[PDB]
This record gives structure tokens, C-alpha cells and sequence, in this order.
């Protein structure tokens, strides 16, 4: 949980605008978009990098390249890849971050109008995120479905085949055959119906608030290069303040960068350290943590 | 919608 700051350099400052804009607009709401970046330090092992044991079963499984573990043909033809990694990475096996909890004190100040998460980790839920405020643009492991038919299933069917050794007999759909497998979106597939749906509504929230008090949004741990969740920072009104706490400046912040975009170098576990320090909800914060 | 889940 304890964290340093990335560089000698001070992002207390840049923090404290962000503080200062929440201290002027009190009535108004925050919608976060994050990624991979806010549950590195829970310990979740990227399965793209070597020194991971997860990367080395699934080498060992003869997986192609990282990615195809998340691709529907690959899956199709041989799943055990697949069943390898949600083994690992199935939620209940890490805690959530400084980061995660932040969100949950946002929420309970009634600041949080959002929070749009890449991840599949489901960390913002498990830390007590309301379900209303959440949006797991890729899905999660709460869900299964029939690959063929879209039949139901519940998830402990499938959870069930990950304690065994070895993993053998996958689930099959007892109506069409074919593979039951995580409401996860793989690459190819369309996201849930309620990405683009809540971000239609978020879209007019936003741009009527212009107009009245003023929001935030907030990009944390991303690196803005899968679409089409990648696109929502673009689509965020001109007028509406752009804040991206990211070891490195990326997508539409790179590409498009805008007047009033507030660009932050910094860990997300550091940065929630200090946006709590600028606030002044260190009490409320601590109380959350030690719960 | 945006189309399917890419880079
Ligand atoms: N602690 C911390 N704080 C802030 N930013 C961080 C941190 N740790 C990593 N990062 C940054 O977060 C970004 C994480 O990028 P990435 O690993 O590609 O994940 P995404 O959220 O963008 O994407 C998910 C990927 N996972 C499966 C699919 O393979 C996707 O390509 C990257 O730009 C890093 O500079
Ligand atoms: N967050 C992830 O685990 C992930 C895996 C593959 C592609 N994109 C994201
Ligand atoms: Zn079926």
C-alpha cells in the first residue's frame, strides 16, 4: 500500500489544481476512465511480460503471443490457455489498491458520477464501488454464456474447473456443445451494450453541465491503445477539463493535447495519496484503508 | 457502438 513518487520532481502542485477545481465546483462529479495501470501494484502479474509465471505457462502451453489468450478462434481451438490465466487472475485473489479505494471515498463524498474501467480485474467493485457507477467496458469473470447459443450459466460452473489438476474437460453448453466461457470481451468482439449506451448519456451529462457545476473527468493507468475504449478521451467536451495521471503522456493527450489538459507524471497509488492530502480527506480516507 | 475490441 506504501508508495514513493515516480521522479525528484513534485506532482503536489499539479495535484493541488485538480483539489482546487473540486474546492470551486462542490455540486459537481467525477468520471474516471482507468486501465492496467491502477492494479499493478495489487500484484496482478501481467501476462505480457517475461518473469511472470503466468507468461511462462502460457509459453510453455504454446500460446503464440500474449494476446491470443483473449482472441475467440485461438480459444476455440485449444482453451486451456485461457482456463491457465483465468486461474491466475480469476477476482478474489488480490486485494484492491490505495487507488481502488479512492474511488469508493469519492463515491461516498457523492463526487463520483463514473468510473470506466478497461480492467477485468473487477478491484473497483470488489472495493465497494456501487454497481450503478461502474462500467467494465471488457466484461468480467461474474458472467458466463454458451460461445454458440449464448445460453446462461452461472460462474461457479466455470470456477469450479480451475481447482483441478490438471485442468482438463472444459465447460461445454448442455444445449448446443459448444464452449461456455467468461463474460470477458476478446479482441473481435463487440463490448457490452452498456459502454457505448452509458457513455451516450454520460456524453450529454457532460456537456449540459457546461452550461448551468462544472465536471472532471479524469484518466488514470492507461495506455490508450485499445479501441474502442481508447476513443472516449477525444470524445470528452472541449470544454470540459481533461486530467491524465499516467507515467507517460499518451493517446489524445499526446496526439491532441488541449489548453486546459492537466497532464500528471505520476504511480496512480501516489497520486490518490496526495489528491486525498490536497482535499483534506485524509481522516475519511484512513478510516476506508483501515476498514 | 465503435466496432470490436482492437488496437
Ligand atoms: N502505478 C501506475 N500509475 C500510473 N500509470 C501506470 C502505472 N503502472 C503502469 N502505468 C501506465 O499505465 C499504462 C498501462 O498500459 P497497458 O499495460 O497497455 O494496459 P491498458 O490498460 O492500457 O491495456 C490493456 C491491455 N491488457 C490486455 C490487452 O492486452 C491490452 O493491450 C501504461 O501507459 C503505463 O505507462
Ligand atoms: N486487462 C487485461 O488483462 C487485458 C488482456 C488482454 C487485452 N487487454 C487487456
Ligand atoms: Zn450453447
Amino acid at each position: 500500500m506504501a508508495s514513493m513518487s515516480v521522479s525528484t520532481a513534485s506532482t503536489e502542485m499539479s495535484v493541488r489544481k485538480i483539489a482546487a477545481h473540486m474546492k470551486s465546483n462542490p455540486n459537481a462529479k467525477v468520471i474516471f476512465m482507468v486501465g492496467a495501470g491502477i492494479s499493478t501494484s495489487c500484484g496482478i502479474p501481467d501476462f505480457r511480460s517475461p518473469g511472470t509465471g503466468l507468461y511462462h505457462n502460457l509459453a510453455r502451453l504454446k500460446l503464440p503471443y500474449p494476446e491470443a489468450v483473449f482472441d475467440v478462434d485461438f480459444f476455440q481451438s485449444d482453451p486451456l490457455p485461457f482456463y491457465t490465466l483465468a486461474k491466475e487472475l480469476y477476482p478474489g485473489n488480490f486485494r484492491p489498491s490505495k487507488f481502488h479505494y479512492l474511488l469508493k471515498l469519492f463515491q461516498d463524498k457523492d463526487v463520483l458520477k463514473r468510473v470506466y474501467t478497461q480492467n477485468i480485474d473487477t478491484l473497483e467493485r470488489q472495493a465497494g464501488v456501487k454497481d450503478d457507477l461502474i462500467i467494465e467496458a471488457h466484461g468480467s469473470f461474474a458472467h458466463c454464456h454458451c460461445i454458440g447459443c449464448g445460453k446462461v450459466y452461472p460462474p461457479q460452473v466455470f470456477k469450479s474447473k480451475l481447482a483441478e489438476h490438471p485442468i482438463k474437460d472444459f465447460v461445454k453448453c448442455d444445449v448446443c456443445g459448444e464452449l461456455v466461457k467468461p463474460a470477458i470481451v476478446f479482441f473481435g468482439e463487440d463490448l457490452p451494450d452498456s459502454f457505448s449506451e452509458t457513455w451516450l448519456n454520460d456524453s450529454e451529462w457532460l456537456r449540459e453541465k457546461i452550461t448551468t457545476q462544472q465536471p472532471l473527468v479524469i484518466v488514470v493507468g492507461t495506455s490508450l491503445a485499445v479501441y474502442p475504449f481508447a476513443s472516449l478521451p477525444e470524445e470528452i467536451p472541449r470544454k470540459v477539463k481533461r486530467v491524465l495521471c499516467n507515467l507517460e503522456t499518451v493517446g489524445d493527450f499526446k496526439a491532441n493535447k488541449r489548453p486546459t489538459d492537466l497532464i500528471v507524471h505520476q504511480y496512480s497509488d501516489e497520486f490518490a495519496e496526495q489528491l486525498v492530502e490536497e482535499l483534506g480527506w485524509q481522516e475519511d480516507f484512513e478510516k476506508i484503508l483501515t476498514a | 457502438k465503435g466496432g470490436a475490441k482492437r488496437h
